[PDB]
């Protein structure tokens, strides 16, 4: 159970863990964060959006680092 | 150099993944962690998709070596086998019925999660939007 | 559905039992349940195919095979019942014998067609054990005279030889 | 309604029937049907389905 | 127990008996990449000791290949405390 | 390398075996076609001549007389699910567009084929799908539409046929023995010709999610 | 109290399956779980794999294995084939019999280099003649007694055996096709079973199998049955590009 004080130290350690009690909206909205900080990442599905709308990568980031605040509609209640 | 010996001794690990005993089955688990790290790349995943299917009901367990050497094959196999396939087994039981079964599942894709967060990233199902909340990706499915 | 496993044969597993259900048909359920002392197969067993015309014909087509080399019946769960029939059709087969003779009575011999060795080609006669004698009575009966396939049946209690 | 595995656990009968009603409706939908889906068009540029071309074809016009 | 706090660029040591294991993985075979310590745990009484044993640094502790290919090696100075 | 322009971004192409000669389906997002282009900018030209004050001041001629070269000066287009197509028939020995069809405000062209169904002969049709109204981060349609043309000249100006109504964003078309081959979303639907609609002689329904490719051997 | 209003909230397994657009999967104890909509779509998306059976069982995982006899584990043909197995029993049975002097005796004198066996035999099982075992594709994760139960679902006919031919009366081989078993005669009979109408069988409402014999005695076909017209039972019991893989080793 020190285990266990390591081990929400381990939730508080990584962003996007979970526990057997974890709700839809959390595990949802955690993927959905991490899904836009590697289209960020990675330079290249960038281009793709970037081309797939039309567009620029200053406006395609600028909105992928807008919506990352609520990208799965209003908590759970 | 596993990369030859791998099919001779599938069999004999199968074997005693059907159950012999308690430090039976810690064993062979643990000649599967070794044989997944050191076939990393060389393609003899089908030998150990094969093992997966033994070893992955003693996930149920409560001995804490039999328990613990059955979560390092899993480590083990998750470079070796990739984290599609290991995700697809941890799918079903995060969100069951019962809390033992919650529990060993969100254990492993906890660990499955921590080492390569970022894979997953292609392998997430997809999960439809009800009312009030969006959780579809339209990103991802942007045609081009 | 339930169809008597009949001369059920020892040896002759139930898992090619199954095997021989679904190469017919619904292959639901072969079971000789033995006896309590045995294991081996206890002479009449239950065997399901969840169609009623299924296991039907499937019972039409696997009497008259060789369980066990054995003649063993699907169908519904010696004192001299052998009879003589004679302006034989030779143009007949064992298992249209079967079902041809087999109509008031079981066959508890298929119909041995007294036929030369010389060739392989019969000269009109043949004995047959069926179920009871009332049995080979009726049949006998009912083709007493009447129409074979090409040499009309005359048939009648047999003798012995 | 036959023995199918999908109404395994449903007990009462109204509600056995009004899921074996929607499932029929569903696997009547993902038939594919020709008479209905299957159409043709008649020499007079305008188009109908199989079952009314074959009908008004073989009584004596196409 | 681990001491976790984050890594930095101070090797450890190993004392003689401790001498040849991985620090985790429990190897003895195939070690690829040097250990990092913290500072907290790299001060005064502490400098070159054995992370396992406690005994004196002599050394050097090490990363089992199988725990470089997992990336087991990075999360910092895991020292049993 | 050797550069010949287009204005609309390209989707996909197809080949016409006859003449060398190249049909491109080029398509973009967030534009108007080149009707709504002129005739936006002439009326905001009108609401402009209303400041109402010297009636003297005069720009309105300048407006329509400039033209700004969107190659250097960035794509006068805007809106969210403002769509713009054209379908172009070139030479890729020389860069001459033999033919432009330029097409509607929002049907956007995404699926292209060249096919000759053997009900009929040699005369070669393309097929294109264009869907209707879409919406991207979102999801929404309003519908598809399945563009005919002749393909004449010897395959060097395609003239219009028929344009079927059709469920979904029809995003692939594949020739496949006499007939075609469509996904439209869900739905693999095979078609068969006419001359007042396209008609389908069969239909799979067990797709997953959304068809975006068809190859057949 | 708050759980049972939730339970209140527990609704039904008819509920569950009439709401759900994929209605297979839908279980026992599926209702009491927090999210039972997300937990069906789950279970009734591709590819994923369901858990084990064991959880709800008071019995551990293969303490039911606990009764039964088994027999000792049978190594690959490629292995037997290098005749290592016959080596050893021989030194087992040796120093079973041999007794504790005269084992320490070879403690002190050793019988150096008993035996001998040569390698390129191990070298070529190893790196010759290694195939490739039976493997089972993803998902079909091993429970207590898999091995046990026997295999079903070939509704297949043409599928027999060579013991189901021995036991039935029917050849066994290369004849296996030209021997129409004993079922297919009263198929020819009165028909094939009206629940494998989707059914043929071959020599009765299929073709001639490979060099087929058409006669009345025992080892032919018959009659293929056919209407007094002409028009067989069913089928036709009398019988009326490119494979090349891309890349491939010379
Ligand atoms: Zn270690
Ligand atoms: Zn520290
Ligand atoms: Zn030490």
């Amino acid at each position: 159970y020190t285990i266990h004080s390591q081990l929400e130290h381990l939730q508080s350690k990584y962003i996007g863990t979970g526990h057997a009690d974890t709700t839809k909206w959390e595990w949802l909205v955690n993927q959905h964060r991490d899904s836009y900080c590697s289209y960020m990442g990675h330079f290249d599905l960038l281009n793709y959006f970037a081309i797939a709308e039309n567009e620029s990568k200053a406006r395609v980031r600028f909105n992928l680092m807008e919506k990352m605040l609520q990208p799965c509609g209003p908590p759970a209640d | 150099m596993g990369k030859d010996y791998i099919y001779a001794v599938t069999p004999l690990l199968e074997d005693a993944l059907m159950d012999r005993d308690l430090v039976h089955r810690q064993t062979a688990s643990a000649v599967v962690q070794h044989m997944s790290l050191g076939v990393y790349g060389f393609g003899c995943e089908d030998s150990l998709n094969h093992l997966l299917n033994y070893v992955w009901p003693n996930v149920f367990e409560t001995s804490p070596h039999v328990i613990q050497a059955v979560m390092g094959a899993l480590e083990g196999l998750r470079v070796a086998i990739g984290p599609c396939r290991m995700l697809q087994y941890c799918l079903q039981g995060l969100f069951h019925p019962a809390r033992k079964v919650r529990d060993v599942y969100w254990k492993i894709y906890n660990s499955i999660y921590i080492g390569s967060q970022d894979a997953l990233i292609a392998h997430y199902p997809r999960i439809y939007n009800d009312d009030k909340n969006t959780y579809i990706r339209y990103e991802l499915d942007y045609i081009l | 559905a339930t169809v008597y496993v009949g001369g059920l044969d020892e040896k002759v597993s139930e898992p090619l039992l199954w095997e021989l259900f679904l190469q017919a048909g619904p292959v639901v359920n072969t079971h000789m349940p033995k006896d309590r002392v045995t294991g081996q197969h206890q002479g009449y067993g239950f065997v399901e195919f969840l169609s009623e015309e299924d296991a039907d014909y499937a019972i039409k087509i696997m009497n008259m095979i060789k369980l066990y080399g054995k003649p063993i019946r699907v169908n519904k769960a010696d004192v001299g019942a052998n009879i003589f029939i004679g302006n034989l059709d030779p143009e007949i087969d064992e298992k249209l014998l079967y079902d041809t003779f087999s109509a008031f009575g079981v066959i508890l011999q298929t119909p041995k067609i007294m036929r030369d060795p010389d060739t392989g080609n019969s000269k009109g006669y043949a004995f047959i054990n069926f179920a009871s004698f009332d049995a080979s009575d009726a049949a006998i009966e009912a083709m007493n005279g009447q129409y074979l396939c090409n040499r009309p049946i005359t048939v009648s209690y047999a003798f012995k030889k | 309604i036959p023995n199918t595995a999908h109404f395994a656990n449903v007990t009462q009968i109204e509600d056995a029937v009004s899921l074996w009603a929607k499932l029929k409706l569903q696997k009547a939908s993902e038939r594919w049907q020709p008479d209905t889906e299957e159409e043709y068009e008649d020499s007079s540029g305008n188009v109908v389905n199989k079952k009314t071309y074959e009908d008004l074809k073989r009584q004596g016009l196409l | 127990i681990f001491c976790r706090k984050q890594a930095g660029v101070a090797i450890g040591r190993l004392c003689e008996k401790c001498d040849g294991k991985c620090v985790i993985c429990d190897s003895y075979v195939r070690p690829c990449t040097l250990v990092r310590i913290c500072d907290e745990c790299n001060y005064g009484s502490y400098q070159g000791r054995c992370v396992i044993c406690g005994g004196p640094g002599v050394s050097d502790a090490y990363y089992c290949k199988e725990c470089t290919i997992q990336e087991k090696d990075r999360d910092g100075c895991p020292k049993i405390v | 390398q050797v550069a010949f322009p287009l204005q609309y971004t390209p989707r996909k192409f197809v080949i016409h075996p006859e003449s060398n000669n190249l049909i491109i389906i080029e398509t973009d997002h967030n534009a108007y076609t080149e009707a709504t282009k002129a005739q936006r900018k002439q009326q905001m030209a009108e609401e402009m001549v209303e400041a109402a004050g010297e009636l003297a001041a005069e720009m309105a001629a300048a407006f329509l007389n400039e033209n700004l070269p969107e190659s250097i000066f960035g794509a006068p287009k805007a809106g969210n699910g403002q769509w713009a197509s054209v379908i172009r028939v070139m030479n890729p020995i020389q860069g001459n567009t033999l033919d432009l069809v330029q097409l509607e405000q929002n049907e956007a062209a995404f699926s292209v084929a060249v096919c000759r169904f053997s009900n009929t002969g040699e005369d070669w049709y393309v097929l294109v799908g264009v869907a209707k109204d879409l919406i991207l981060n979102p999801r929404s349609v309003a519908g598809g539409f399945v563009y005919t043309y002749k393909l004449v000249n010897n395959g060097e100006k395609l003239e219009f046929l028929h344009k079927t109504p059709v469920e979904e964003v029809p995003a692939a078309i594949a020739p496949f023995q006499g007939r075609v081959l469509i996904g439209v979303g869900k739905l693999l639907r095979v078609y068969d010709l006419g001359k007042k609609k396209l008609l389908r002689k069969c239909e799979n329904k067990h797709i997953a999610n959304y068809i975006s490719g068809i190859q057949t051997i | 109290s708050k759980k049972k209003l939730r339970r209140m909230n527990r609704f039904t397994v008819a509920e569950l399956k009439q709401l759900v657009a994929r209605p297979d999967v839908v279980e026992m104890h599926d209702v009491t779980a927090q999210d039972p909509k997300l937990l069906v779509h789950l279970k009734a998306t591709r590819n994923s794999v369901p858990v084990p059976r064991h959880w709800c069982f008071k019995r551990k995982y293969l303490q039911g294995k606990r009764g039964i006899e088994k027999p000792p584990f049978e190594l690959p043909d490629f292995i037997k084939r290098t005749g290592i197995q016959e080596m050893r029993e021989a030194l087992q049975e040796k120093e079973e019999q041999k007794t504790m002097k005269s084992k320490m005796r070879e403690k002190v004198r050793p019988k150096m280099g008993k035996i001998d066996i040569d390698y390129q035999k191990l070298h070529d099982a190893f790196f010759k003649w290694q195939t490739k075992p039976k493997l089972t594709i993803h998902g079909d994760l091993y429970y207590e007694g898999k091995e046990f139960e026997t295999r079903l679902k070939e509704k297949k006919p043409g599928d027999l055996s060579d013991e189901l031919r021995i036991s039935l009366g029917m050849p066994v081989g290369p004849n296996a096709h030209k021997v129409p078993p004993p079922w297919l005669i009263a198929m020819q009979r009165y028909g094939p079973p009206p629940s494998y109408p989707n059914l043929k069988i071959p020599g009765l409402n299929s073709p001639i199998p490979e060099s087929c014999s058409f006669g009345y005695h025992a080892g032919g076909w018959g009659k293929p049955p056919v209407d007094e017209t002409g028009k067989p039972l069913y089928g036709d019991v009398f019988g009326t590009i490119d494979r090349t893989p891309w890349g491939e080793l010379e």
